[PDB]
C-alpha cells in the first residue's frame, strides 16, 4: 500500500506537501476525499497531496 | 498552466487565509486593476492548480470598495469605476462583507 510521485507538485500553502517525480510516500489518511495525508520517506515530513499524482507501486 | 489537474476540494477559512498570504508574498495581485476577466484567470488558476472550485472570490456590489463574501479571504477591490486589488489582513477577523450586505448568507 506504498505510492510514489508521476509528476512534480510544488505545494503554495503549508498543509500541502511538495513534492518530485519520483518520491516515496506511506498514505497516511485516504478517508477525506482525493487529497491523501501522506508522509515523504525521503524528508519524513507530512502533508495532503493530491491522489491523483501517485501511483501504487 | 500546463500541469496535470489537481482534485476538487473546498475553500475553508483556513485555506483562504493562507492563499491571501501567499499571494500577498508572491506579489502581483496587490495593485492590480480589476476587470471580471483578470478575476475569472485568477479563480481559473487557483482552479487548475489548487483545485478549489472557482465560486469563492465574489465581492460585494458597488459603489466604494467591494469587499470579499468568502470570511478569510484578505482581499478587497478600492476604487480608483476603477477597482485595484487591496490586501487588508482585518478581513480575517471581521466578516465586513456579511455586516454590510448580510443579503448573501440567506
Amino acid at each position: 500500500t506504498l505510492f510514489v510521485a508521476l509528476y512534480d507538485y510544488e505545494a503554495w500553502t503549508e498543509d500541502d506537501l511538495s513534492f518530485h517525480k519520483g518520491e516515496k510516500f506511506q498514505i497516511l489518511n485516504s478517508s477525506e476525499g482525493d487529497w491523501w495525508e501522506a508522509r515523504s520517506l525521503t524528508t519524513g515530513e507530512t502533508g495532503y497531496i493530491p491522489s491523483n499524482y501517485v501511483a501504487p507501486v | 498552466p500546463v500541469t496535470p489537474q489537481v482534485p476538487l476540494r473546498p475553500m475553508t477559512y483556513k485555506a483562504a487565509v493562507d492563499l491571501s498570504h501567499f499571494l500577498k508574498e508572491k506579489g502581483g495581485l496587490e495593485g492590480l486593476i480589476h476587470s471580471q476577466r483578470r478575476q475569472d484567470i485568477l479563480d481559473l488558476w487557483i482552479y487548475h492548480t489548487q483545485g478549489y472550485f472557482p465560486d469563492w472570490q465574489n465581492y460585494t456590489p458597488g459603489p466604494g470598495v467591494r469587499y470579499p463574501l468568502t470570511f478569510g479571504w484578505c482581499y478587497k477591490l478600492v476604487p480608483v469605476e476603477v477597482l485595484e486589488w487591496r490586501f487588508d489582513s482585518r478581513l480575517a477577523f471581521h466578516h465586513v462583507a456579511r455586516e454590510l450586505h448580510p443579503e448573501y448568507f440567506k
